[PDB]
């Protein structure tokens, strides 16, 4: 489950010793950025309303035929509104999660690993998703490192989509 | 494995939620006493080797019939092994501080291995003995107030002792 | 070898992976340490000859029949006393690089593997060399993070003799 | 592998000495540099997909005999076998620059190669191409002074390009 | 496994028997409709991952709690590996009737199913609504008039339904 | 690459034994069915140009954004419209290749295969070709043996995009 | 055990994929020859005491010693003759087994699979076995299809015992 | 391996092209004496053992200095080892003879093969010996007249002579 | 496993002593009729296939439901097996005999094989006398007079005839 | 290649470990023996003659049709004869081999090994080389040691034919 | 458990194989050493209590600062003069053990292995018993093949501790 | 690989005869020194960590630049493994002995030693120097008159000497 800490103490137990001051290291640069990491992931929860039907309106827009084709892929009706939503939150969601974790780690077990097989068989865009998260990124307004942290899990969606 | 934010983000996810305001700020305390723990995990480090052997040495003093030809650690073989799973569970109540977390602990080391020692007749009740020695010999060495800023570690001392007490209990 | 640079790019690899914001935490944790860490590399270096036949002298106290019994692995000539040095000093360099490095990897490469070896096959003892370590530990008058950290180096050759 | 510092290390334990003050203040400034080196990866890195994904278009739009039926790069396999390595040699030198030294590029990746390509019947020139590509887009999106702290990357956007010309270099 | 035919022989030959004029005559005659049977193959087959699909997302609609966060259809991870059995159940049902004999489908597939579950906290009875909805579906697939020669296939019908219904009751 | 006659050979191989009468009886299968088969090639070579076009106007008519969408994905352009009948044509191509050697084999080699990553990579939608292909299907024309036949190439590619 | 159908299905399932048309192609080929194949069973199976006693005669006239030789793998008293008649029975219910089943499986997993060291244990000959194959080749008296394939069946018996 | 088929759609697509009403004609040419294959393959396989034992009887025969005591043959080892070659280029014969290609042959036994007994020190010349004399014997046998459909048998003939003189070819 | 020396060793180690001088005398017995022992080895392993096969044989006699169609030991497969099994206890049971220990027997042999059997559908009841009529024909084959320097084997007999024992009893 | 000697060094080198006592004890028990066994290498030697003559008749009279018989696996003419005499010398050779060796290590890979395929190819009986065996035992006239050494080999062989 | 009798079991069950004449002349050898071991072990047994104390003295006095150096690991007070005696009692008891079992099995199994470990970690010194060892070589007084052997343990004691 | 007796059973059975009258009584000799090889066995065993680490040291003191550090044996990885080395050459050296036949040496540790040290870049003429002082050693250890039966092994101390001396010879 890919953070900091669970990866250290993986390598030191796959290689039986004992932490060394390596893997101190690793805890250090791990608590250090929480600071930006903690304060990012509740910005982004308190801005959670705002962000979801935000990006929401953005995948419609940069893809209306999304709002107009009938069946069950798409969101013509509220049924289909409703999952985009909800689905875009689960993105979102994942982010703070992963900021919190200072890692990739829980959005690599709750969503990327067999998002493709679920896009495939359910015949749902991966660029509807990457729209959603660029705009996520140009409307969390967060500042610096909190910034920083926040986008490249961003981005690491995105990537996990191309 | 969990870590002590991983476990958090665990049981946010089954539950569909974020982490709310109060979680965030338990994690956040959690944060500000990193050095503490770290210092915690350097001096249990260490020492591993004094812990350990000092440990061993006691139980055998105390219980001379695990020595004894005949006796489960009597054999170079065996009290090589004996000694080995000392500092086994040594290393893995370090993890579990490092990431304040059981998880490591409780899933790779002690899980099964209380059916482990009855299946090869090691008496764990003297494991436990032996444990239970290091936990004591551990918190004194983490405890210990020289060349190290003044403070109260306390907490981290309680969840320390949590650790090697759940070893010990996995065994007899 | 293990470094937490070198450490962190070896397991992305071994997953396959791009290196993720963990990785990077992992390096700043590296680059903060660095600068109590070099610094203490040049302490240690300036002392060399201070510390070294300092330690030389405390295990030839603690130990005197090792300046008097005859014979190869013993130290009552000249020869002797001069491989003795020799050694001690490559533990004190390995100290030094493990402080440059960030990790226990140059002494575990170039000195703790294999040493069994070295001492059973040329009978000498373990329990020299850690009173030589000891000593160092009591002499670099190092203080705060540089002293912990070359106190973890040290005390981490003491734990590979034991 | 060797790491930046790790790579000093090992050229000074080969002539038993300690760094010199000389060295160590080398290393002392590219640990003062940390945080741009810690950027360029993660701005190449955010942008993975993107770099390789233009760069192959482009490459198979300049060269459309890869692409034809009969060429190394037409039929699904190969296509994305062809995309694998952009991305591979792509992920390489990142880990180069993380690193701060050739090494894991050299060993890991580019070693060998040039025989496999050509065992294989890929064309090695086309590689490149490709790379180079890989090297401009990478380069830009570092260089892109949008939402950073301005300053000086120009001796970080050379080491940078070095990488990726050499694994140019070792494939024609 | 067997085959419809070989079945026969396995029996047979316990009995140390040629098989009867009635039994070659019972296999001559599902021999003669061989070709209906192929079709029902083809015709399922070729419809493969609009059968599991459309059925799983029935399933889903009737039961939000499985999808619901904490429900066992909660997660990529996991979601993927529901779909993924269905298409399993599927697949080896279609074997079955190929080659006209439920061993294929009893032994490497429905055996031990229902303790897999039962230890993982999937719960059966919808594993079975899941395919119990493919049955319906398959089977509308074959009985379809369109495109075909006109006959009976009332018979092979009865058997195909036969091969899901034991999928399905192996899980309850 | 899956072919009744190199299957057969392929099991007997691996078993190390001769071809019994089992494989024989495949080969019968296969060279009864070949007929059918080469007829069918025949005839989906012939309509090549209108089937192709055909198809392309399809996937237009059921996605119109595929037609305006502004960048490389997409069909807006001639430089577009080429690629896409292009791949239209690769599918055809693959099918008659199925035909002729009695299975999936050739598709599967070169052109199922790896599949997957040039969609992802390219954002191409597998939801566009299904159509195309579903277009082939009710439009080669082609009566009983030959049709059935066809159609199951058909329907496999249908299959491995969902 | 080897046939059309358990191999077709075998294959499949070992690369995880649902049947092709491949496969469809095999169980033609099969239920097309089952035919001559399920005729041929019963002309055997109703011929099968001319065919045993005829073919126990055989061995014992290419191979006199058989009949007057002391000891127990040999045919010179009534439960030896007994036995010879049991085995070459075994061959004949298994040659229609095959016919049956359409391909060597039940003779590969009854009769052939340890004959070896059946063969070797209790001193039986392989040549005389041999030859009451050869017999029933040359008396089934069978038509076009279902002869070229008993006696496929039966040089099969042949060659596994050489 | 390609078959007859499949050999020729390899070309095709490295092409670009669709088979031509030309080619397609060619094959469906060799789908009509499919026949007269299938009988060839089983005439060879059903006489497999007569075949390669009467080939080495009669070479050893010719050649004794391969069994007398030092010789390549000598020993059961290798006395078997040799058969079992002569065994081996037999059946994969037979399957190019199935397939219609030579490919299954060329690949996966003749590559190589020469080298091998060139390392090992069998005499290459007498394998080819061998081989030819099962050729001669397998021709005769599939072209013998008792017990079929008369027909010309002589294209196939020619076709199987084929791949029996690569063999030998592949080891002189 | 134990030989008869090692076996009393580990039973000294476990009790912290030497051998007594009682202990060593009988083993000091034991090595003085070493060659008998040895006899008995060579004279029931030279005439193996006999043993087995004539005690299989009068198996199959007095039981012939065991391979009439349907039992047992009927088809090759398994009629080859059950000669094997017969083989392996007889194998080992020579093994206890050389080493003068009933542990790799006992160990390698003997454990597990009850519900083996058991799990399979072997009747126990069945092995048990085709071990015993191995015992009976084995025990002949030593205490033949014929070719041998006359002696008392009649301690060497009776251990022989134990290991048989207990063989045929870890089968019912 | 099964001797005292190679398998002695064999297993030692197996556990990476010197020749410990054990390993001596193996090499007494095979110098000790190898007095009665070169003894007895000599013996046959010199009766080579007698015994191959004496075996091959005494085979021909316990399986008189093996001199009638047509055809090129029997004895009937003086090429087949020839052949007969040539194996029996053979057997024989092996046997004083594994006398010299102190093992069957040369029976076992000059002979044994590979004999079943050999047998079952040209189609020689088992039971005749048993024949040919059992009356070497008879008529070596061996005298202790040297016997029992000497039959043990010969039962071997005999044993690898049962 | 390296002995004669065991290993030659070992290698024949491991070779799927009966034990041929080669295991009988290992057998042969041990039975014949077997005279001299156990007389070798009597005599050992019978000087146990001169022997282990004279050994401990030798170490003693090769190295005095065991009898003062305060601490576990040494012997300045009862209960370590206690412990020493003990362990060499131990390699005693595993010699003759190793002499009864015609091997180096036993001291293999409950000594050898491991020791390594036991040391490092107890820190005590294998020169110490090395001593122990000479001197015990030096004062059995046994002669001829008794000797030979019981010093070939003795000495492979001690090549384990260097 | 061979020991001695086997050596010529290989040659003899290559030639097709039984051992000459000449060949037996050379093995009958060879026989007859039985006892003193195997003495030279036990001795060079029995001393085998004085042997080498004396002769390492010996070496190293005669040229100090392999263990000054760059040195092929600086650091203890290196040190350790240039032991090993020595010792293993000891080890096959003694398998030799004990089998009379060179072979066993040649085979599992000569061959491809060479070109195993110039590709690491271990001097190999150094090794050699560490071969011929254990030769010494050894041979001094195999001749000393002291606690053995007085007698001529002067032929035995030749062939030892042989088997050292192809070892240096295979690393020059
Ligand atoms: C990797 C090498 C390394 C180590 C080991 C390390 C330890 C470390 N301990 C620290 C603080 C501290 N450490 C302690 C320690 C203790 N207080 C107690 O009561 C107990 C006696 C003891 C157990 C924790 C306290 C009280 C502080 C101050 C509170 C804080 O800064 O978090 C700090 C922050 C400030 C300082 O004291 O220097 C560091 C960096 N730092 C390092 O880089």
């Amino acid at each position: 489950m890919k953070t900091p800490l669970t990866d250290a103490v993986s390598t030191a137990d796959s290689q039986g010793r004992f932490l060394s001051s390596t893997e101190i290291q690793v805890a250090f640069g791990r608590f250090r950025q929480a600071k930006a990491g903690l304060a990012a992931a509740n910005a982004l929860t308190s801005a959670a309303d705002a962000l979801i039907s935000g990006a929401a309106q953005a995948v419609y827009n940069s893809f209306p035929y999304t709002t107009c084709m009938q069946g069950p892929n798409y969101a013509a009706d509220q049924r289909g509104k409703d999952k985009c939503a909800r689905d875009i939150g689960y993105y979102l969601r994942m982010v703070t999660y992963c900021l919190i974790a200072g890692g990739t780690g829980p959005m690599d077990e709750y969503l990327i690993a067999g998002i493709d097989e679920v896009n495939r068989t359910f015949e749902l865009s991966p660029s509807w998703y990457i729209e959603a998260l660029k705009y996520i990124k140009a409307n969390h307004g967060l500042a610096g490192d909190a910034a920083a942290e926040a986008n490249s899990y961003l981005d690491y969606a995105i990537n996990a989509l191309s | 494995m969990f870590d002590a934010f991983t476990k958090v983000a665990a049981q946010a996810d089954t539950r569909g939620e974020m982490v709310s305001v109060a979680q965030i700020d338990a994690l956040s305390q959690m944060v500000a006493e990193a050095n503490k723990r770290l210092d915690a995990v350097n001096r249990i480090t260490a020492n591993a080797s004094t812990v350990v052997s000092n440990a061993a040495r006691a139980l055998f003093a105390e219980q001379p019939q695990l020595i004894a030809p005949g006796g489960n650690a009597y054999t170079s073989n065996r009290m090589a092994a004996c000694l080995r799973d000392m500092e086994i569970i040594l290393r893995y109540v370090t993890y579990a501080v490092f990431a304040g977390d059981a998880s490591a602990l409780e899933d790779r080391c002690l899980n099964g291995l209380r059916e482990t020692y009855s299946a090869l007749g090691t008496p764990g009740s003297s494991v436990a003995v032996g444990v239970g020695k290091m936990k004591e010999a551990a918190l004194a060495i983490v405890n210990d107030p020289a060349g190290i800023t003044p403070g109260d570690c306390s907490a981290l001392a309680s969840e320390i002792a949590g650790y090697f007490d759940r070893a010990a209990a996995a065994v007899s």
